[PDB]
């Protein structure tokens, strides 16, 4: 319907799509690096969610230049979209509150 | 990298006893850790993943217990066909590695 | 009143299997587990494993082999363990404990002492140890049962219905020929005997009896 | 009163819920696992405050999958919520603003 | 798993003395352990929770102290009826594990 609303879920689209080729291409850039752990696919899809929220616990996480700059693209697109997702409700209890005021 | 050592290199165990065969890491890796069966003249065989894991076709004698550092793979008794070497290998940490295995006599 | 009540014994026949209850009270929460530990004679404790009854998920200990099964009747508020297929080395105590899911056992059931054997279950003769009537006694008197000739493990010896209870000591039973044999000895003021009355009750769990018998001087 | 108290208000017992639920199912799913630590209820509860709030001090966290999916549910809830709330407030100056202006 | 070792298995002190019991962890286990008594043909009895928290019921004499991988239980002036067999038991990590006992002999 409105824009707000195919924004959010575009992003959520979005978003899915960057934590599945996150998880693959972290594992593709930290195998190869003596001591990295975040190289098998399973834990690597966790590890771009617990990223992507800005939890990490700091159980998984990248060592190389390559799986950190992965890293950037899944914070990044994490924060936005949920950001974005933020500014949807906000633009909706906007519109509904004009409503109820009668603007 | 993570080193993996398995000892004794050689068990002895009367026919039908219980059998276990250690495997310790050098630093702690979870439940990483999984083993191979290797007759003679064969290829290696999957038998537990995961420390312990099952795998289809694995008799149900079979089993492995462990975390952190110090791993178990067990033979519910042992029989003749268990003869073989068998070792132990890690996914925690690049880059895998194996354990310098062991050896089951009857 | 008794958290977790557990049958004090069972007898098995080698290859066979059995079914162990713990049947719990006081309070009873979403985030209780109940936990089965075993102790064979003279050993440590072993977790087996456990089971949280309000969602019926049970986890066993990985480094023994997988002797249990655990189940939950959550109406009749009591867990079950089925062993199967067991050998002598199954023989032991298993105990039930309740935990909280904040990780200590709070309470623990008494324990079901498993035998397993190919023998059968024999009461036990109960006999009166009295003092002869040429022994000289002192401020004390010393008085006792002999329970011999049982089968499995265990019996409970108390003295008056457990009312009397300083002064006692029961001793380890000892094995031959498939049968068991152990004795209790208690001392009470010389004065108050046979003056006050003074009995010795047995129980025998694994054949369901309970005998007394009253130590009266000899004739 | 408005929609977005009322929504707030609703996020944040929806949060609770799923806080509770989540510290129970977390330790339904990680007991069972060599090493889990996330295992008793109270410290369950905690670690389900620190992920919703993302948090992640990395002391408690799950190991198997069903944990780590508890673990996601529990992440958007909480940043779902928090958002929620900051929408709640934008939409609220909004509309003194409006007034302000006398529009 | 967490191997959790009590030494010595025998302890023996004079009647009134001060005496401690030992619980070492294989690995950092915060203050998540606990400890039982369990004398002669009886059922486990929690003595203390967390290491060092008091339970309902159970004499003053009795403490414990300790975090990381060392334990202790302590008993101020032991008595006759402090004989018997002392366990610890962890809750850190699954699975729980008990430690292998000490006996107090007087
Ligand atoms: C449930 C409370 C258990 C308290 C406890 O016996 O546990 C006490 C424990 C400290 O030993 O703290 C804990 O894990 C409890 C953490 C509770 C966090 C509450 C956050 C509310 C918002
Ligand atoms: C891909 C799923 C693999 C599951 C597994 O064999 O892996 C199982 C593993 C636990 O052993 O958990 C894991 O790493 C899987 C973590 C999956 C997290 C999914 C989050 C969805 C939002
Ligand atoms: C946007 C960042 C892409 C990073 C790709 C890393 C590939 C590493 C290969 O070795
Ligand atoms: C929405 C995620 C629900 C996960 C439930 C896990 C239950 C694990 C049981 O073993």
């Amino acid at each position: 319907s409105a824009l707000h609303w195919r924004a959010a879920g575009a992003a959520t689209v979005l978003l899915v799509i960057v934590l599945l080729a996150g998880s693959y291409l972290a594992v593709l850039a930290e195998r190869g690096a003596p001591g990295a752990q975040l190289i098998t696919y399973p834990r690597a899809l966790w590890w771009s969610v617990e990223t992507a929220t800005t939890v990490g616990y700091g159980d998984l996480y990248p060592v190389t230049l390559w799986g950190r700059c992965v890293a950037v693209v899944v914070m990044v697109a994490g924060i936005t979209s949920f950001g974005l997702v933020t500014a949807a409700l906000a633009t909706w209890f906007v519109g509904r509150e004009q409503e109820r005021r009668g603007h | 990298d993570i080193l993996l050592t398995q000892s004794p290199a050689i068990l002895s165990v009367s026919p039908g006893e219980r059998v276990s065969f250690s495997c310790r890491a050098s630093q702690s890796i979870g439940t990483d850790i999984h083993w191979y069966q290797q007759r003679t003249n064969g290829s290696p065989r999957l038998l537990i993943k995961y420390a312990s894991e099952s795998i289809s076709g694995i008799p149900s004698r079979f089993s492995g217990s462990g975390s952190g550092t110090d791993f178990t793979l067990s033979i519910n008794s042992v029989e003749s066909e268990d003869i073989a070497n068998y070792y132990c290998q890690q996914s925690n940490r690049w880059p895998f590695t194996f354990g310098s295995g062991t050896k089951l006599e009857i | 009143q008794v958290q977790l009540q557990q049958p004090g014994a069972e007898l098995v026949k080698p290859g066979a299997s059995v079914k162990l209850s713990c049947k719990a009270s006081g309070y009873t929460f979403t985030s209780d587990w109940i936990h089965w530990v075993k102790q064979r004679p003279g050993h440590g404790l072993e977790w087996i494993g456990e089971i949280i009854p309000s969602y019926g998920r049970a986890n066993y200990n990985e480094k023994i082999q997988k002797k249990a099964t655990l189940t939950a009747d959550k109406s009749s508020s009591t867990a079950f363990m089925q062993l199967s297929s067991l050998t002598s080395e199954d023989s032991a105590v298993y105990y039930c404990a309740r935990e909280r899911g904040d990780g200590y056992f709070a309470v623990w059931g008494a324990g079901t002492t498993v035998t397993v054997s190919s023998a059968k279950t024999t009461p036990p003769s109960v006999y009166p140890l009295a003092p002869g009537s040429a022994a000289q006694t002192n401020s004390m008197v010393t008085l006792g049962c002999l329970v011999k000739g049982y089968f499995p493990e265990p019996v409970t010896v108390t003295w008056n219905s457990g009312s009397l209870s300083s002064g006692v000591h029961t001793f380890p039973a000892v094995l031959q020929s498939d049968l068991y044999t152990l004795s209790s000895s208690v001392t009470v003021p010389s004065s108050s005997w046979p003056s006050e009355t003074v009995t010795c009750n047995v129980a025998h769990p694994a054949s369901s009896t309970k005998v007394d018998k009253k130590i009266v001087p000899r004739d």
